């Protein structure tokens, strides 16, 4: 009994999912992670954490992400973040607290009894009992056929149909729970293999493994997945199953049992399962290819020796005084590598941009904080193109609802690049920041 | 094409609509 | 003399190294003319090192009959010597590069490390300053000093630095052993 307590203590100390449960900001993190799986992740996490001060932002988000990566909650391959089984387990536990489909049903008992009978019949090697069981089943089927031909077609009740639908959905949707587990097992097997190779470096083992074309990364989960997908490759029963499901879906009791998302999930079981099964073979192939490429490099002995030397240096580094500037600035002995030259031998595009102009005009309006007409705005911010700007200001004024007067004229003199003069007979406008502060552009 | 327009034009009329109403404004240059 | 050979020699001497990922033509031209490049660089007391596995062509000081030419008295050498603080930082970066290289496969990837990750490990040896600003400024100064030697690049918008593969030839096991022996002698008396 105490062994259970010790194991619980160890699990609380170690398992990353429980640590995520114990995290203070678990709700936001879980919401973000669940939404994403349906670099930029840091952006989304910071944006979500923004309007949740209550109770840095970028720095704290990065620190949390790196801590979780160190905790192996998520993995990083080249530039992308990928999930593990623990994330899905935690998500399931969290969202299961709302509503759970009951299993203690008579229909489940019937299915269990049928499966038990099937197992007991299948495991028997006797050639006589199987024949007797087949005869009994045929006799029972003939009795049922005679009773049906007597006019006793049995139609189940409403509650019975609802319970059957719910149980079928519950049992069917559980096929996709083990996918990440196989990938995690393959990754950990690959890491163990690389550690063994580097620890060993012996070239004979590398040559033998490269010569051998046998599949590496052998785990029982791989064999189970292979058998499952091999039986899944037979579409003959898949078509019948899909047709039966689509026939079932057209029943008046459906809206009373399953919501829209459940019906959508049930409608496309077969193709989705096939595609998901296919999606793992590419990952296995890439893992094997990367392992073989790493083996062909033949630098394991080099890395082993350099690691040993670095460990020796870092062991020596604990016997020096880093509190002295003179010692820290004492030159060492390292030849110059990659020495460059000694500096010298000692001898109608572009057009117009709108966003920048809008932002600068907004900044001027907010900094001045007073009504401004077109003349002053032109003076403070001389334009490159005289047109395409007056129109923009007038459009902003009209859209914002700020009134524009046309009975009076303001004369603005502009000079282009090639000298000369132009005069604009603009009407009068007054621009303020407060009115237009809440309109997108 | 406002760049080419400015070469061979001497006036402009801007039409803007807000809500279900519209309005016109006149300009010039020289 | 072929024009491509001369251009490759000029570029390599100007920059100190040639990378196939950025200059594949120069890398191939200089790689296929090792004897010619050696003959050209012999009067200059320089030597060429090639790493086809990592695709790099660098220039080092040619070794003469002199037992100790110090590798820093060459007239064409412009850079300053290396002290112990920068040496420890380089060793830590070498360990980071080893960690990056261990779990790496086919494909083009780069070794990027954040400053905040590097801060505590160097604080372990050097110590800790009163404010985080002081330590951050010290780390930035050291990173700039090492970037002057071409080992890293400038910081990006996300407070990260890139470790150039040249450190692999800077921290080769022979130089590592020599520096370890020298430091051991420094500590012992």
């Amino acid at each position: 009994a105490q062994q259970r307590s010790e194991r619980y203590v160890s699990a609380r100390s170690q398992h990353p999912a429980w640590l995520l449960l114990a995290s203070r900001r678990a709700p936001l993190v879980l919401g973000c992670l669940r939404t994403l799986f349906e670099e930029d992740a840091l952006q989304a996490l910071s944006e979500m954490l923004a309007a949740y001060a209550s109770q840095a932002t970028h720095l704290q988000a990065g620190r949390e992400l790196r801590e979780w990566i160190k905790r192996r909650l998520v993995v990083e391959r080249e530039g992308r973040i990928y999930a593990t089984d623990a994330l899905e387990s935690a998500i399931q536990f969290v969202d299961s607290l709302d509503s759970r489909i009951m299993t203690s049903t008579a229909s489940r008992l019937s299915v269990v009894q049928r499966e038990i009978e099937n197992l007991e019949t299948g495991l028997n090697p006797s050639p006589t009992g199987r024949i007797a069981s087949l005869r009994r089943r045929i006799q029972d089927l003939e009795h049922e056929l005679a009773r049906v031909e007597a006019g006793h077609v049995d139609v189940l009740d409403e509650a019975q149909a609802i319970e059957g639908m719910r149980e079928v959905y519950n049992l069917a949707t559980s096929l996709r729970a083990d996918f990440r587990r196989v990938e995690d097992s393959w990754r950990e097997a690959d890491r163990a293999l690389r550690h063994s190779i580097i620890s060993e470096h012996r070239g004979e083992i590398v040559d033998r493994l490269l010569d051998g074309q046998d599949a590496l990364l052998n785990t029982p989960e791989g064999r189970v997945f292979e058998s499952f997908q091999q039986q899944l490759r037979q579409s003959a029963e898949l078509e019948v199953m899909r047709e039966r499901l689509r026939t079932i879906l057209r029943h008046p009791a459906v809206p009373k049992a399953l919501n829209r998302p459940q019906q959508r999930e049930l409608r496309w079981l077969a193709l989705r399962l096939v595609r998901e099964s296919q999606a793992v073979l590419q990952a296995r192939a890439r893992s094997e290819r990367d392992v073989r490429g790493f083996m062909k490099t033949g630098l394991a002995a080099e890395h082993h020796r350099v690691g040993q030397l670095l460990n020796d240096f870092f062991n020596l580094a604990l016997s020096v005084d880093w509190q002295r500037q003179s010692e820290r600035r004492k030159p060492a002995c390292l030849p110059p590598v990659g020495v460059a030259i000694t500096g010298v031998p000692a001898i109608a595009f572009d057009g117009l941009d709108r966003e920048a102009l809008i932002h600068d005009t907004l900044a001027v309006l907010v900094e001045q904080g007073r009504p401004v007409s077109l003349g002053e705005l032109a003076s403070l911010l001389p334009p490159a193109h005289d047109l395409e700007t007056f129109a923009l200001w007038l459009a902003m004024a009209r859209e914002a609802g700020i009134e524009v007067l046309t009975e009076e004229r303001q004369f603005v003199e502009l000079v282009d690049e090639d000298e000369q003069r132009w005069g604009f007979n603009l009407p009068y406008v007054g621009l303020d920041h407060e009115a237009l502060k809440d309109i997108d552009w | 094409e406002m760049r080419l327009l400015r070469h061979h034009t001497r006036s402009a009329v801007v039409v803007h609509r807000r809500g279900v109403e519209s309005s016109l404004v006149s300009l010039s240059w020289e | 003399t072929p024009q491509r050979v001369r251009e490759a020699v000029q570029e390599m001497l100007k920059y100190g190294l040639l990378e196939e990922s950025h200059k594949p033509n120069l890398y191939r031209s200089a790689l296929t003319n090792i004897e010619v490049v050696d003959r050209i660089l012999e009067p200059l007391d320089l030597a060429m090192g090639v790493d086809e596995v990592r695709g790099l062509v660098f220039v080092t000081v040619r070794q003469g009959e002199v037992a100790e030419q110090d590798d820093w008295s060459h007239p064409l050498v412009r850079r300053q010597r290396l002290n112990l603080e920068q040496s420890l930082l380089i060793a830590i970066l070498r360990q980071h590069f080893i960690a990056y290289e261990q779990e790496s496969g086919t494909g083009a990837s780069q070794a990027l490390v954040a400053v905040d990750e590097l801060i505590p490990q160097l604080q372990v040896y050097l110590g800790e300053l009163g404010s985080e600003a002081k330590e951050r400024n010290r780390i930035i100064t050291l990173l700039d000093q090492l970037k002057g030697h071409g080992l890293v690049s400038a910081l990006d918008a996300h407070d990260r630095v890139i470790i150039r593969p040249i450190i692999t030839h800077l921290a080769n096991p022979e130089n590592l052993q020599a520096l370890v022996v020298w430091l051991r002698e420094q500590v012992e008396g």
